[PDB]
RNA sequence: GGCACCUCGAUGUCGGCUCAUCGCAUCCUGGGGCUGUAGUCGGUCCCAAGGGUUGGGCUGUUCGCCCAUUAAAGCGGUACGCGAGCUGGGUUCAGAACGUCGUGAGACAGUUCGGUCCCUAUCCGUCGCGGGCGCAGGAAAUUUGAGAGGAGCUGUCCUUAGUACGAGAGGACCGGGAUGGACGCACCGCUGGUGUACCAGUUGUUCUGCCAAGGGCAUCGCUGGGUAGCUAUGUGCGGACGGGAUAAGUGCUGAAAGCAUCUAAGCAUGAAGCCCCCCUCAAGAUGAGAUUUCCCAUUCCGCAAGGAAGUAAGAUCCCUGAAAGAUGAUCAGGUUGAUAGGUCUGAGGUGGAAGUGUGGCGACACAUGGAGCUGACAGAUACUAAUCGAUCGAGGACUUAACC
């Protein structure tokens, strides 16, 4: 498989040549690096582990700085790997820009979320509320716990809790245009996480 | 709503052992003579970065 | 969004003033109803003369409503009030003219007889 | 965003527009942090205002601060002694006209005061 | 963001549109196909709103139809908005004049300001 | 229903709302056998619990009956689930009445009108979030996956094809294609909603000595809009293709028992069912895993059992913050720096500021001028604040292989 990793910089709408009108998710990605290619004889499987953006050298450690040194390049921030890829496709050091996408091509996303915090039941996982009126009590609580005989609540019952964070994929999606010039992605859709965040892009499973 | 057991002496003091608060962080004053915070002016000295408030 | 209970306008002269959606078809619990779509209803005042008295339930199609319809280049069509159409099953409609402007989402949900007598489509 | 301060926006706006004229009557404030961290950003536009110094500026400044006395021999009023002496004390420096010293905390609640003088 | 959106957006927005405020009456063509057979519908009517930014930026317009009064939206950058030209300068004083679908026959005049 | 076994030093009783969960004696969807199964439809029976299993009218009603849809409008268990979650319509108080019974006070699983539902969560349990310690040095990252979760639903239309079948009527199996309903996930460009330090108009009163221009209060005084953020009714996507082992079933070969026989030996096929494939968590997995990179094995003491005291890598305290947030935590930053607030330039929004001058008795309208103003938005800018500091944090036991 193929993918690159990315920072979300927006979304907005782009015309298609044809009248219709097309919600667009705005990448940026500033062409990546391999630093390591990890091998199955000692890794226990094979993967490339891929560095995406540059760091200055006071946020840059000693550790860090010399795992970089072997592909010889500005320190990575941001650093993440995929699986089935061509073991043989990628030599070390390399880089891997954006070309290898073309416009048209059905894609796997993968992002973290946006993170919400402490949300109610009614936000968290939308079940409904009861009455706001004829003398209910009751107005936005999580419903009750469960039965009596188990003599205990199971668990998974649904409660209130933390939202977001949480890295969220979302399958099938489409390219509709690459700016290789400015580094840049345009896919079709509603790509999830916040701005200038974290956002990877692979060629869908599907 | 009602403490259904009273609770004990070793869960009482369980309970307790996060309770503790922790010392603040001081500073040797820019001015000599003492002990300051940090980012605060100085009380004693009356000063901050060297540089001398009446 | 015409919704389940909602009372429509009559924009042809199959005499209904007013009708009163049953509710609307497609699947088992469709809580909405966009244009287009054929909805089953009964008629709650109506003209002395017509071919539909008060009082019936009968099956309609909604051609205009006030809130959006989406077209995929972008666009937007709306108006100020809901109006609906009685179609007997043969997916043609009961009157013989009917009055206002009507939507284009009645072209490709095969709907050219109506489409045809409509006075006017944007 | 910007803070609440504990108070709906009415008296919330008033408590801003007093401190601000207190900022210009006295040059240095004792206040607590929060007060001083909002308190920055609103007596610095009104600077840039009184570095406009047009009329438009004049009424606009007006409309925002009061009218307290700054300079009783000469009966100096807050907005002309604004306009006319630090506009041009500090017109060159394209902004941060303020400064923030903290302090330790007050015993009565231990919130923590900052002191704010223009500079 | 707004930089890098306006420079991969440049290419397809729009020129050709005489600049109008929302308070004016317009004609407006659309190349709208129905059997393959390419023909213009003709829109008269009344700016209601202007709204957006960029290619974003849209607006949209009212027409009052055999009694029945109809909103009508664009994007204002589509390629599919052939021809657009104002017939008539009209004087409001809102941005944005909403209550045009509660005033209903000639109680909705526009003033024309011919400037 | 019978018995009276726990509870009368209190175990809250119908129905409804919110929330589920389990069984299968399966309502639909899946696979089949027989048919008095031609085909479209069915009847029964078997395998199958993965998922789904509608809105109204009436009555307190479960239940029913009716209206309209759907593939279907399942049956039951969980103190007739669920009141320290909610409801109080009815039964189950005290008032009052009707019918009836009683000489009467009064009474009726007879009716009717009205009728106080307490609790600051201790421990289990549940949903999130932190600190310590461990993982025979000390750190920064990347991971493996045991093992957990979730999704796992369906219609309609076109074609095959008016083709097989059928005197006819009518109408397919299998296979392709398009599109939808309901759910869930994500997110503001669009449609909008909100938007209480944004803008505009406007009444009363009061205040800034007066006019002008403004301030306060009147639900944000009212009204029309509206940035960011949040958001659905708005937008994008999913439940695809597959593999393996199967259930009911269909078999191939073949004796026991010269035949027969899906059977005992062997070899197959066969489900929305099981395990994977999809998504997420996951080494506290004490079995504490793996990879790469950095720090090195200093100073003293009993010399040695082992301690203590400075440190390296690297962290922390403290400070500026938000894309994160109840606080912790996370992340961006801390003077070789764009972290936040200013300033300037913008987007966008409100929309024609004041002050002038003209016309007009006048309220007013014009030009100055897409002017004036602008919370969160995005670029630059060292202007102001992230200063001096401090604290923590390595020196490593037996054997087999192997070579100083």
């Amino acid at each position: 498989t193929k993918g690159i990793l990315g920072r979300k910089i927006g979304m907005t709408q782009v015309f298609a040549e044809n009248g219709d009108l097309i919600p667009v998710t705005v990448i940026e990605a500033a062409p990546n690096v391999v630093l390591q290619k990890k091998t199955a004889e000692n890794d226990g499987y094979e993967a490339i582990q891929l560095g995406f953006d540059d760091k200055r050298e006071k946020l840059s450690n000693k550790p860090e700085k010399g795992h970089v040194a072997k592909a010889e390049t500005a320190p990575k921030r941001f650093v993440k790997e995929l699986r089935g890829v061509e073991m043989d496709a990628y030599e070390v050091g390399q880089e891997v820009k954006v070309e290898i996408f073309s416009a048209g091509e059905i894609v796997d996303v993968t992002g973290v979320s946006k993170g919400k915090g402490f949300q109610g039941a009614i936000k968290r996982h939308g079940q409904s509320r009861g009455p706001m009126s004829h003398g209910s009590r009751y107005h936005r609580r999580p419903g009750s716990m469960g039965p009596v005989d188990p003599n205990r609540v199971f668990k998974g019952k649904l409660l209130p809790g933390r939202m977001g964070g949480e890295q969220i994929t979302v399958q099938n999606l489409e390219i509709v245009k690459v700016d290789a010039e400015r580094n840049l992605l345009l896919i079709k859709g509603n790509v999830p996480g916040a701005k200038k965040s974290l956002i990877t892009v692979k060629s869908a499973v599907k | 709503a009602v403490p259904f057991r009273r609770t004990s002496k070793m869960k009482k003091r369980l309970r307790r052992t996060h309770f503790k608060l922790n010392v603040p962080g001081m500073t040797e004053c820019p001015s000599c003579g003492e002990m300051k915070l940090s980012h605060r002016v100085c009380k004693a000295c009356g000063s901050y970065n060297g540089k001398d408030i009446n | 969004m015409i919704q389940q209970e909602t009372r429509l306008k009559v924009a042809d002269n199959s005499g209904a003033r007013e009708v009163l959606t049953i509710k609307v078809l497609g699947g088992s619990g469709r809580k909405t109803a966009n244009i287009g779509d054929v909805i089953v209803c009964t008629v709650k005042q109506a003209t002395p003369g017509g071919v539909v008295k008060k009082g019936e339930v009968v099956k309609a199609v909604i051609v205009r409503t006030k809130s959006g319809a989406r077209r995929s280049d972008g666009s937007y069509i709306s108006f100020d009030e809901n109006a609906c159409v009685i179609i007997r099953d043969d997916k043609s409609p009961r009157g013989t003219r009917i009055f206002g402007p009507v939507a284009r989402e009645l072209r490709e949900n095969n709907f050219m007889k109506i489409v045809s007598l409509a006075p006017e489509v944007i | 965003s910007y803070r609440k301060l504990g108070r709906t926006s009415a008296q919330r706006k008033a408590m801003l527009r007093d401190l601000t004229t207190d900022l210009i009557i006295n040059e240095r404030i004792e206040t607590t942090e929060t007060r001083a961290k909002e308190l920055r950003s609103v007596v610095e536009k009104m600077i840039t205002l009184g570095k406009r110094g047009d009329l438009h500026a004049r009424r606009q400044a007006a409309a925002y601060i009061r009218n307290e006395v700054a300079n009783e021999e000469n009966n100096q009023d807050a907005l002309q002694k604004l306009f006319s002496d630090i506009a041009t004390r500090y017109e060159e420096r394209q902004g941060g006209y303020t400064r923030i010293m903290k302090l330790g905390p007050r015993r009565g609640d231990g919130a923590p005061m900052a002191i704010i003088e223009l500079v | 963001m707004q930089k890098l959106i306006e420079d991969i957006t440049k290419e397809q927005l729009r020129t050709d549109l005489p600049a109008f405020r929302p308070g004016d009456t317009l004609r407006v063509h659309v190349k709208v196909v129905e059997g393959n057979r390419e023909r213009i519908q003709i829109f008269e009517g009344v700016v209601i709103k202007r709204r957006g930014g960029g290619i974003s930026e849209t607006f949209t317009v009212r027409k009052i139809s055999y009694g029945v009064g109809v909103e009508r939206t664009f994007p204002v950058h589509t390629p599919k908005i052939a021809k657009i030209e104002v017939v008539r300068y009209g004087k409001v004083r809102r941005a944005k004049l909403y209550y045009l679908r509660e005033l209903r026959g000639k109680a909705a005049r526009i003033k024309e300001i011919r400037r």
